[PDB]
């Protein structure tokens, strides 16, 4: 799983 | 009122941060990805000492981010508390809470720690 | 849109959390004192999960409040991580960073770490 | 020195 | 030398902390859980300060757990950081760091936070 | 058993981190000042995964320090949670939560949060 | 995922 | 007041 605050 | 707030930040990801520092302490403004797409962007909200001491002391402030736009919901917010550096290099220094929203079973793995920095030249 | 989180929430320690739900999302309010006279009350402003997951997972939310009123400065602010839990016993457990502008010298003691949990019910 | 957050 | 530490400890979870106060402010001990068997007990050590203040201070100390015994390795490491506070409710309040081993591109969630309260008493 | 952990370490300030690895998953040693005289040196212990992912992760580990010593009691302890990240550039990247022994009063400023980068070169 | 910290 | 993790 990954987040849109690190996929940035 | 604080221009030196101001402005578009970056951090040490390539994420940017864009924000107005209003006259009254508000922070306002949105955060995003590298590749800023639209669908990558959320809005933000927080608040800033909008009349700091003249010793040389930071500027603290902290801003909150729900990670929910029309294109995903991550149900989970992220809040980032710390300090404006001003000057040739300036800097904001943050430490960050993330927190997913869980069962209560699930509770211990609810909130991540991590920290960032911030500068005004792109990485 | 979150009656659920709207209205006044309490601490251990008697403070008091007076904020409404935004049905876009939006956290705003004030934060004040068991005594709450006008000097202790600060503004806050926030973010939250407003679409949360139905399979019983906690509502996702942060909030902040710069320590700074018309009666007094404290150079400093706080940020709030956490997530509401509904039901009888509803309550917002959340984890929080209290940043204070420091000299760069003195930015090892800038950030305090703790922990709350709010209430309906008065203490 | 106290702190307004826990005055309260 | 700290009676006052050495001994069993619970926190809210029923987890069992048993610990031995050395005369030179070394903790050494094992953490277990609710239902002890051995596939759940883990070695620890950490640090106390072994000459408190007497002014009514608490006494800080912390420890550390690596998750790994002959049973399991969760490849990860728990530090609790805090201070124990004695009397007829003895108790040692902590804050604790949960770091997982990743891959340099998952360091982001590498990190947990949380607290725990222990009590002599069991829950 | 981790000849890559035990050795030297110096973090951004110029502190000095000295540790021996364990095979059985223990970490002894001592933290030191800049100008490491034996009025800065205290003794730390810790312990880490001695049985690591081989797939690129870190290896998770953590240490306390007391600080107490022969020549000064600061009435605190720090822990530091993270992981060790091996190759050309050797790295422990860390989080750090700092207790203070307060007054049950005093209690909400007794954790102080931070970050440390560990490298085998001198600053 | 569990971990053991909190299976106690 | 300062601390001696960062006298260092």
């Amino acid at each position: 799983w990954s987040h849109p605050q690190f996929e940035k | 009122m604080e221009a030196g707030i101001t402005g578009t930040w970056y951090n040490q990801l390539g994420s940017t941060f864009i924000v107005t520092a209003g006259a009254d302490g508000a922070l306002t403004g949105t955060y995003e990805s590298a590749v800023g797409n639209a669908e990558s962007r959320y809005v933000l909200t927080g608040r800033y000492d909008s009349a700091p001491a003249t010793d040389g002391s930071g500027t603290a402030l902290g801003w909150t981010v729900a990670w929910k736009n029309n294109y995903r919901n991550a149900h989970s917010a992220t809040t980032w508390s710390g300090q404006y550096v001003g000057g040739a290099e300036a800097r904001i220094n943050t430490q960050w809470l993330l927190t997913s929203g869980t069962t209560e079973a699930n509770a211990w793995k609810s909130t991540l720690v991590g920290h960032d920095t911030f500068t005004k030249v792109k990485p």
